[PDB]
């Protein structure tokens, strides 16, 4: 299937840089494996919640809970 | 003084199926380019046709103004198919043939409910093929997680 | 020597864990974030404050954006210690949740009891009984204000704050329902208590205050949220008996995508009773002596652990009739279920199911979706009641088919369903996807 | 039910002992079809 | 209502798609190249009861992290006398970089955290090493372990790069108490012959590869780190015929996490609740021989706040209210139950101007360096309840405590903020001063 | 109000606040391939019985497979107090094998070290409420037990064992029933006349994929960052009245280990890791005048009194050169676990970490032995001069004595739990290294 | 008296105490059309 | 369930397609061998699809 699936994400008890410090990534912010505080969509400029690839939106994932994915 | 809006339609981007582009299921396949899929339940009487306004293909006129909100999506017309003026097996046949309905509602004739960008194939020919009035998807039963035949709006 | 000679020791199968390193662990990076404030702010209560009366509050549109509640209550003890139990939690009988005039949540005593009983944990668990009951052997007239926290999903994460500020239109209400009697707070049983005091109440909300560019933001945009919502239906139990192991086919009339289902049998007299009386230490009143009795609890250690008491004996949940799992023995609920997906201990005559990996998370890890299936049963097998629950060689020394005599009092079942649902709010007003 | 004090004088949540023998429930709806006649046939549009 | 909103009759079906992500395969990132050594640094200065000693970290590996202070005791008398004796005995603990106070913590402190944030085993785990807890007569000896608590004590994350240091010295300056409860001296009383402590201090280090070596030691390097805020200051006493109440400044500057304070009788190290005839609140409570005037020292903390002193509080900003007064029980109960998750003692305790004060990621601060008015405004219950007369403390009321309350004549205000250590070209120091 | 703190706003909130990268106000989700989990009995092959060794296979029901649970039905052969985690004693070990490989192996001395160090609080009850009877059950009581095994891919969803890509491989289970469970078939030495046998059944949860995910699996090659238990048993260098003994033992270890752990103990009595004593729970009967200090109360074999612990010190050697400084046993019992897990670690067990966190999945610092020619552990024992049926001479003792009883402690358990690959393709599985 | 057969031609009644309808709600697709109201909302109210 | 009452049941969809279905009934004999005929039959006075 056409589609980059990336493995597992669970909350793990240790914090972990990237090593990527100079250019921020922005997959990184909502990624639960490496921060361990607390979880927030990323803010773009004027405070726009940008979306990273990957993640979805909540209306997006209420329709993948309720109605289903694809292939 | 902030200047008031209308209607703002919101429209969404068709989708790769593989092999072949097509709009999402909760939408319709309206106009092009700019605006490919309609998500609202109205939108924009889109001018280019053929050109003309009908509404354009899979959508039909309201008694309304504010053009970004005259056609309703989900419906289509008569269609012939074969010898008989039958709405796809998918579709409903709301029974506003024409004869017996103002412009409006005459036009809005098949409830295309839970069928706004595919279909399923019709024994018409004796074949099961793509209805007469849409474009042959290439997708059977067989084929799993696409329940939509050959079809497209 | 030293640290240096393991640093050293670099061999091939180092390299899956350190070659072409993506990370490290000594510096952390944090994230920058908006600026914004907490403010606890109190809440106007309409209506009567009393012993079954219903009261309303309507949150004023001071901050931003609002998350955790608290409600407030001074009760006074109508006895000596060991006669209340959570009785906080027992007072508020209900909690509705309403946006825009439209029911988004609803809550009961119970569900805080259940919630509680399964989800919270160690220091947490203790610290909380300290807010909703008196844990220190108080005395008859002792006067206590308790905290009872509010466990709507907007109670519980920042994540999910309700946006005031983009409700230009719509109101967000709290309707309270004050239990008739509260034990050991103004009735011991069925006995009311000449002189109890009625409740005073107050409701805080913890309200965020954003800066100019988010306030803005949350005003002018459409805002959706996944949120928690939980089903709730009360049914009779197929009580079990001395001769017999009661057998019962429960439809869940539930909807959505459930997170997970989670149950109780109870005696409903008894607030937090879940299983049977005894006269083995903690069991029932006076248990261990000879003023025992097996017809009242010792209210203040309601809970217990010893599954001997509790009634189910085996348990599985269908789907359209089809087994969704293999039966499992009460315990199994009890026990494994919290265990495996949970981490904390559950209190005998609690029992939970899981359709999740982490039922306890905001994040969606496997749901049943319940819209879809058409005749969704519990299919329930009781224990015999036949342990004379009077005699504790009859109690601790018996086998696993089997419970007490006064098991036959826990005749109420609750069963509730957590789902996942959509908040939706737009040009100023809000409610629920479907 | 048999004690006319029991029945008259109680509150808005309870009922009749005998109450528990009513327990078939019929329901009912009410709704718009249409029915159509044409070249001397006719019936329902819909299911 | 002119606005435009959506139907939504399919907007869910519209917009989904493919799966982003799998929960059942996990992918583990590829970490540095390091291994950790625990190393023994010598302590200059004579180590005793009332003394003052310190230590610089040698530079034996690259970063440090966690720091435990180990101290050996004898008992000076039997099990019920002592009470954390380890954290008593460290009077307080300077951290100094380049000569530049970082940070400063306190017995009380210790206690005060400890009390606060550890929890469940992990605060069982720590009065182990710092207390006798298994009734321990007269003369056991036993080794303490005390961890320090600073920033870089408690996480890798902020490891503290000596190797980023070459031309500062990093050192630790420990205050030893004149006194220890139970071990040289019963309240006021000398303990005839007891022994002074052995004291060792030990540092964990962490080696680290080439490539993270080098980057540590030839880069700038900004560490977001978190410091105390404290002083000392006189109770406006209660007393058995009134509610005091109390207007205090609070001196401090920052962007301040969270603050947290308590009151304390200075005679009885970690007293932060009255005295009383009930079990646990007094020496011999319960019994014939209870004195009001001396506690437990086993158990001198405790949960009932009956006997705590505080019975309304309110922080003012510029002069203004920052939020709505509050009781004395919701910054001991509630505000832990929000922001940390365990279970506070009496007697302590916390406003929070984050949303998870106990963690590490900023999650909102209180910026003192910009406020000109910062006032802890306290009003005290009334002492007029007889300690020794358990009906008298157990059945009372919300807004009263024990005469013996009055004894709770300290109070301690501490706060934490949080600065930036700066290194560079082997140098380094906070980036504010205030 | 909250607006007072949003406005006290300057330079040192740059820092923390200033171009926010994330907000805390909204939840972001990840959109996860669709699943669902049901729980399968697995058979099993061989009598059930004390002493017999029996095993499993797990079937292809499934796509992949987590948790596993043993249940197991037993009787107490005694009264309360008797037994001690007997469903864990009787579960003498697991054999995990992939296509004929041994892959992993478990001791029901591992589960109890590992409960020992690494579950804590109601984890840790609740986990003892499976395997143990924890509510004064009495002699003929009988309960189902469920112990959860730990390998792997029990222990986290993100390694559930992919049988879907194992075409020709199959999964087994060899478990290994001990000959005797104290407080079930044997008292001590004596066996109970009329002990009931066990019954037991595996069950398996496994886990449902999608069109898609099930796809890749069968596909993709694949490869899993896996942990196994290294173990052996070694006779200590029994201590005695008049001597500290030494001994230096040789880690006979490969692999990057996470951890080393080991424990003292009398191989008569499951779970003592401690000496026994006439202080109350040390013995059985201790305290009164019935005590004995050759048998323990079984049912608090355990115990956080270090007093009875034999092990003085130790260190651990690479190649002949010191690892790390010489620290005494309470270091690794105490503060190892302080600083690597957060729970508290009972007397006679002992951790030493290579690892950050140890108690996570994630890698975080190994020690590769298969790059050590020679590493060795090296222990020194306490002198066993205390008098153990005088309760002041082991309550009132020194740091370098413990009792006499404590020469019973003649077995030496030695752990190391390592990472490995384990690697599938072809329809095969098996681990990369030896 | 008997309370176990009717009075068949006063089978009909306007005496509330005697129906059993605590409360209602109409729910669509699993979420409430209306609040909760009383039995007595949908036989008397409703109709008035 | 009882004699003269009237019961019901709904099928779930719990396969794709229905056959047969059987109706179990418990009864006991009022008297002896003789004085019954098919009473399981009779016992179900009508059944409506």
């Amino acid at each position: 299937p056409s589609y980059q699936i990336r493995n597992s994400k669970h909350h793990t008890q240790l914090p972990m840089r990237s090593l990527n410090e100079p250019p921020p990534m922005v997959e990184d912010l909502v990624d639960e494996s490496l921060f361990e505080g607390l979880q927030g969509y990323p803010v773009d400029e004027k405070l726009d919640l940008l979306t990273p690839p990957g993640t979805a939106t909540p209306s997006s994932e209420w329709a993948a809970i309720n109605y289903g994915l694809t292939n | 003084v902030v200047k008031p809006q209308g209607y703002k339609p919101e429209f969404v981007n068709r989708v790769n199926f593989g092999k072949f582009w097509a709009c999402p299921e909760g939408t319709t396949d309206w106009g092009s380019e700019d605006k490919q899929c309609l998500v609202s339940q109205y939108g924009p009487m889109m001018w280019r046709n053929k050109w003309g306004w009908s509404c354009p293909a899979g959508s039909a006129p309201n008694n309304s103004d504010d053009w970004n909100q005259k056609c309703v999506q989900g419906y289509s017309m008569k269609k012939l198919i074969d010898g008989q003026w039958r709405c796809t097996d998918t579709e409903i046949d709301t029974g506003k043939d024409w004869s017996n309905s103002d412009w409006f509602t005459a036009q809005q004739q098949c409830d295309r409910g839970n069928n706004k960008v595919f279909t399923r194939r019709m024994y018409i020919d004796g074949k099961w093929q793509c209805p007469d009035g849409t474009w042959d998807t290439g997708f059977t039963w067989s084929d799993g997680e696409n329940g939509g035949k050959q079809c497209k709006y | 020597a030293g640290g240096l000679s393991q640093l050293v020791a670099y061999g091939a199968q180092d390299v899956y864990l350190t070659g072409n390193p993506q990370i490290t662990f000594f510096k952390t990076v944090y994230r920058r974030y908006t600026n914004f404030a907490i403010e606890s702010i109190q809440q106007t209560i309409n209506g009567s404050v009393g012993f079954g009366n219903k009261v309303s509050t309507q949150i004023s549109r001071n901050g931003d954006l609002i998350t955790d509640i608290v409600v407030e209550f001074v009760l006074t003890k109508g006895g000596n210690g060991g006669t209340t139990y959570y009785p906080a939690e027992e007072l508020l009988q209900d909690v509705e949740l309403e946006i825009g005039g439209q029911r988004i949540d609803k809550h009961y005593n119970d569900w805080f009891r259940t919630y509680d009983a399964l989800f919270r944990m160690n220091d947490d668990r203790y610290n909380y009984r300290r807010m909703t009951d008196w844990v220190n052997n108080e005395l008859v007239g002792a006067q206590k204000r308790f905290y009872v926290p509010l466990i709507f999903f907007f109670n519980q994460t920042p994540g999910l704050a309700l946006p005031l500020i983009a409700l230009q239109y719509h109101e967000v209400k709290l309707y309270f329902t004050l239990a008739s009697q509260v034990q050991g707070v103004n009735y011991n049983g069925s006995s009311a208590i000449a002189g109890a005091a009625q409740p005073t109440m107050s409701v805080w909300v913890d309200y965020i205050f954003l800066d100019t560019q988010e306030r803005t933001r949350f005003a002018q945009l459409p805002h959706e949220y996944l949120i928690e919502q939980l089903q709730f239906t009360g049914s009779e139990t197929a009580t079990p008996s001395a001769t017999t192991q009661a057998s019962q086919n429960i439809r869940l009339n539930f909807n959505h995508p459930t997170k997970y289902l989670a149950w109780n049998f109870n005696n409903p007299t008894n607030y937090g009773q879940y299983t049977a009386l005894a006269n083995i230490p903690g069991a029932c009143s006076g248990a261990g002596t000879a003023a025992a009795t097996v017809t009242t609890p010792d209210y203040g250690n309601t809970g217990t652990y010893n599954e001997q008491l509790a009634v189910l004996d085996s348990a599985k949940i269908q789907l359209n009739g089809q087994d969704r799992f293999a039966t499992r023995k009460g315990s199994y609920f009890n026990k494994v279920q919290p265990y495996q997906s949970i981490g904390g201990v559950t209190p005998a005559g609690v029992y939970l199911y899981s359709f999740a990996l982490k039922p306890a998370g905001r994040q969606p890890s496997g749901t049943c979706n319940f819209s879809r299936i058409d005749n969704a049963t519990l299919s329930l097998t009781y224990k015999t009641c036949s342990i004379d629950a009077t005699s504790p060689a009859a109690v601790l020394g018996n086998t696993e088919t089997v419970t007490a005599n006064t098991a036959t009092l826990l005749t109420a079942l609750n069963i509730y369903a957590k789902n996942y649902n959509v908040l939706r709010i737009m040009s100023g007003m809000g409610g629920l996807a479907y | 039910a048999t004690s006319p004090a029991a029945v008259l004088g109680n509150t808005e949540t309870v009922t009749a002992n005998t109450a528990t023998l009513l327990t078939a429930l019929n329901i009912y709806a009410k709704n718009y079809n249409v029915l159509r006649i044409m070249s001397g046939m006719g019936g329902l549009a819909y299911a």
